[PDB]
């Protein structure tokens, strides 16, 4: 796949298996044959051989096992040691952030979950069954807004990811593509997708356009990665885990308050609160995002990489060769910061309980949760985590939210300097009536409230008809 | 002058003219890791009345390209642009029927009745001006073609007649993801009123004459078939025919027009060692004309939110941004130019905009209208954030917050508005 020049034909040849290598190899792995390359002699089939029929083939001699990257049985490559200093030399990571697209430049944050994409979860199947796991995001937006740079981008940065769109072909043809094979007398069933990105990235436009035979597939090979193929006679699952990059769109191209959020996408529910974060590409009239737009354009008709700000690019051998060494790495989360994964989970379900038009919280997004706490513990070449993965974890997942929306939520307090004061009195009202004045003061200089604003706070309710005090101010009473 | 020499009998649409010939030249690739230009064609799309003159002004346009390619539902096959799987029998040989627009590199390609073929070609287009390789990926047959030329559109409507008191979105009969990738969007009418019909005749009176002097009035038009044979390796260049580059050639009125008589015409030769010579210069975009894009992106968008009764083929959003520079780039290649002109950018503004659509001396001239507005047309309620409803009129100039509070100090004192809350309306 990764030996052919621009624009080729397929070529068929034969590969004879004797010895050990037998009932070993199967379709779809990379070998490398090497021999001889000598005809045959077909002499004694009195009724298919005419003539002489001198067909040629390639006699094999020995077969090693290859992959993808390496000549050797590994999703990718790895590099030396020299080469490991340069890209750990920084506080976590900035320069691999501004890489993704570097033609185009807005929404910072979505480019850093695509990062975090191939990295997944924990996969170890543990008490019989097997959990989740790969990351997980779904994308709104109309196909024009450079999506073909998010796209060529991450489709040549992972190894194992072919370019597939939404168009371009017959929908049988990507994820249910059967090939009738009369030279065996079998029945196979192949796809484009799904069927061939194991362990990496699975591109994908317009989400919502196909049949809805199309989608029901989903819901198997997402939750736990396992192909089910059951269409009367075919009973095979097929193991390739893939992370589902989804790029839907609108149905008014950008975003436009019509109805509800759940209507507003022609998608069933169930695949809308399947993924993990959801972002959103909207545009608002600000001359700000628009003048940078108009910037690093020009730079390009100069330079064919990043323009000469802060940044610079990198080369291909860099994040993919430091992130796959990772892949082995199974972090664990102690009992202490457990606790505080599980009391979020309860202040979370509060944006979605009194706004049912958004997305709602079940199920689904508590084991989504917990997926992305193995994503920045491994970035540290750590086997533990620590509390800045869980607040950057969460931070993306506030973020897009947010983006759903047509506004930003925040909140409004102002700081009185006679808020607080005025419930401390609250908790001697509930227990007594003759309130001592000097005993109401073993629990305001506690906190650490001075007496001299006290003083003070007194005449701005009793002005108001609140309680009364006396000539001497020593007895206060709650009327 | 090589917009006005285009259409030689046709006369009139000043910004069609001017919009075909930057598509010519098809810009420049892009420089980037990827290697391909993202949405740099310009779809043309002319929708008319069915068969009325889009026999003629189709012909003019693929006669002056020289890496033409034909494509028409009714006389060329659909299936075979760009993949086809067919086999034979004598041979038994898997065979792929390719496009003749790989060949072409950076051309133009007519394409007549959108409307009418398969719908195999509707998605392979997707994948031209968005991410700029067309892909192979049907009957095993994993491979990349390079086809990077101009998307054309001339179709005509489903039920015919257009009609000038409704939506023209739905008169196209295009899908969603067809008609959101075109620009502009001209539509060329034929009325039979006394006042369209004297134009018309002044070509019909010279389509009579031109016939052979003994046919007036009783032969037809011997234009209707095309024979053409190839020979030996021989040069048919100026041994039969006499068609040198040249820039004007004489004056005539048999196919040329009326009230062309200072403009001569040009000749095919010239148009074909053009523009293959303008595709070397690389203008690059100046700091002059990168501001006035920043500008005007922010001023058409803010106008067609609210629209709903046209102007819904391209939103003001990344595919006209895209249009304007891959328009200014392509502006100074035809005019001989290392750098882009200033004048290159408002090239493309009357195109698409026509095509949808205390205080300095500002205190000083604010008391004149106090007289008007305190003194006249009382209202009792002018100043804080009211006065922005008030403080347009003509003068520009945006007022800050803090300039607005300082003026509250006065007026009190000289009896003109007093002060209170939020929003005041006293004195």
């Amino acid at each position: 796949s990764d030996q052919v020049p621009v624009g080729n034909i397929p070529r068929s040849i034969t590969v004879l298996v004797e010895g050990e290598n037998t009932r070993i190899a199967q379709p779809g792995d990379h070998v490398s044959v090497t021999g001889i390359f000598l005809p045959i002699l077909r002499t004694g089939f009195r009724q298919v051989v005419q003539g002489l029929l001198s067909e040629t083939y390639l006699e094999a001699h020995r077969i090693v096992k290859m992959n993808k990257s390496e000549d050797d049985e590994s999703g990718a490559g790895e590099l030396t040691r020299e080469e490991l200093r340069q890209i750990a030399e920084e506080d976590f990571y900035e320069k691999l952030a501004a890489s993704i697209a570097p033609e185009i430049y807005g929404h910072e944050d979505v480019k850093k979950a695509l990062l975090l994409l191939l990295v997944g979860g924990v996969d170890q199947s543990p008490r019989g069954m097997k959990i989740r796991g790969n990351i997980n995001i779904c994308l709104m937006g109309d196909p024009g807004v450079a999506k073909s740079q998010l796209l060529s981008y991450i489709d040549r940065l992972a190894p194992r990811s072919q370019y597939t769109t939404g168009r371009g072909s017959s929908g049988v043809g990507l994820t249910a593509a059967v090939l009738r094979d009369s030279v065996s007398g079998e029945l196979t069933l192949e796809g484009g997708a799904l069927v061939l990105a194991d362990q990496g990235v699975c591109c994908i436009d317009e989400f919502d356009k196909m049949a809805e035979a199309d989608r029901t597939a989903i819901h198997e090979v997402m939750e736990q990665q396992t192909i089910s193929i059951a269409k009367a006679g075919i009973l095979t699952t097929l193991n390739a885990r893939c992370s589902i990059l989804a790029a839907a769109n609108p149905a008014y191209g950008r975003y436009n308050p019509r109805r509800s959020l759940e209507q507003n996408i022609q998608l069933p529910a169930a695949l809308l609160s399947r993924f993990d974060l959801l972002w959103l590409i909207q545009d608002r009239p600000d001359r700000d995002n628009d003048l940078r737009l108009a910037q690093h354009i020009t730079y390009v008709h100069q330079h064919s990489r990043q323009p000469p700000s802060q940044f610079e690019p990198l080369d291909m051998k860099l994040m993919r060769r430091y992130i796959a060494m990772c892949r082995e790495k199974q972090p664990m989360v102690p009992e202490s910061l457990a606790d505080y994964i599980t009391a979020a989970y309860v202040e979370m379900r509060r944006e979605a309980w009194a706004s049912k038009d958004a997305t709602y919280t079940s199920a689904r997004t508590l084991l989504a949760i917990l997926r992305l706490s193995t994503a920045l513990a491994r970035l540290r070449m750590v086997d533990v985590v620590e509390k800045e993965d869980v607040n950057e974890a969460i931070r993306l997942m506030e973020m897009s939210k947010d983006s759903l929306l047509g506004d930003k939520g925040q909140t409004a307090r102002t700081q009185r300097p006679a808020d607080v004061i005025f419930a401390t009195v609250r908790e001697l009202v509930s227990g007594g009536r003759s309130v001592r004045f000097s005993e109401a003061e073993q629990r305001c200089v506690s906190r650490g409230f001075t007496p001299a604003q006290f003083q003070a706070a007194l005449d701005e309710y009793e002005e108001l008809n609140v309680w009364q005090v006396n000539a001497s101010r020593t007895r206060i009473t709650f009327v | 002058q090589l917009a006005k020499s285009l259409a030689p009998s046709i006369h009139g649409h000043d910004y069609v003219k001017k919009a075909i010939l930057c598509l010519l030249l098809g810009g420049v690739e892009r420089d980037l890791e990827n290697g391909s230009h993202i949405r740099g064609d310009i779809n043309i799309l002319l929708i008319g009345d069915p068969s009325v003159a889009k026999s003629q002004l189709l012909r003019y346009v693929l006669c002056t390209a020289p890496r033409a390619i034909p494509t028409t539902g009714r006389g060329s096959s659909g299936v075979g642009l760009t993949a086809a799987v067919t086999t034979d029998q004598e041979t038994g040989e898997r065979r792929l029927e390719a496009g003749a627009m790989v060949l072409a590199d950076r051309g133009v390609v007519c394409i007549d009745e959108f409307d009418k073929m398969s719908d195999m070609d509707r998605t392979a287009i997707h994948e031209v001006m968005e991410q700029g390789r067309v892909t192979i990926a049907k009957a095993g047959i994993h491979a990349r073609l390079n086809a990077r030329c101009s998307v054309l559109a001339a179709a005509n409507p489903v039920y015919g007649r257009y009609d000038q008191y409704k939506t023209p979105m739905e008169n196209i009969g295009l899908q969603d993801s067809l008609l959101s990738r075109f620009d502009l969007l001209f539509i060329m009418l034929d009325q039979m009123d006394p006042e369209q019909d004297r134009e018309i005749s002044d070509h019909v009176l010279r389509m009579h004459r031109y016939r052979a002097p003994g046919e007036q009035d009783g032969d037809a038009m011997p234009l209707g078939s095309a024979v053409d044979i190839l020979a030996t390796d021989d040069p048919n260049f100026s041994q039969e025919d006499q068609q040198d580059t040249q820039i004007y050639e004489k004056h005539d009125n048999l196919l040329h027009g009326t009230k062309k008589k200072k403009e001569k015409m040009v000749s095919a030769a010239f148009m074909k060692k053009y523009i293959h010579v303008a595709k070397i210069i690389k203008p690059v975009l100046t700091q002059e004309s990168a501001t006035y894009i920043a500008e005007e992106y922010s001023r058409l968008r803010s106008q067609d939110s609210m629209s709903s009764d046209t102007a819904r083929t391209s939103p003001v959003t990344a595919r006209t941004l895209e249009t304007l520079i891959r328009l200014a780039t392509a502006h100074a290649k035809a005019r001989m130019s290392k750098t882009v002109d200033l004048q290159d950018a408002e090239e493309a503004v009357e195109l698409v905009q026509y095509a949808y659509f205390l205080s300095e001396s500002r205190l000083k001239a604010f008391k004149v209208a106090l007289l008007d507005v305190f003194r006249e047309a009382h209202a009792q309620s002018i100043g804080m954030n009211r006065l922005t409803e008030s403080i347009n009129r003509d003068s520009e100039e945006p007022f800050s917050s803090v300039e607005i509070q300082a003026a509250l100090s006065k007026m009190q004192d000289d009896n003109q508005v007093m002060v209170s809350e939020g929003i005041i309306f006293l004195i």
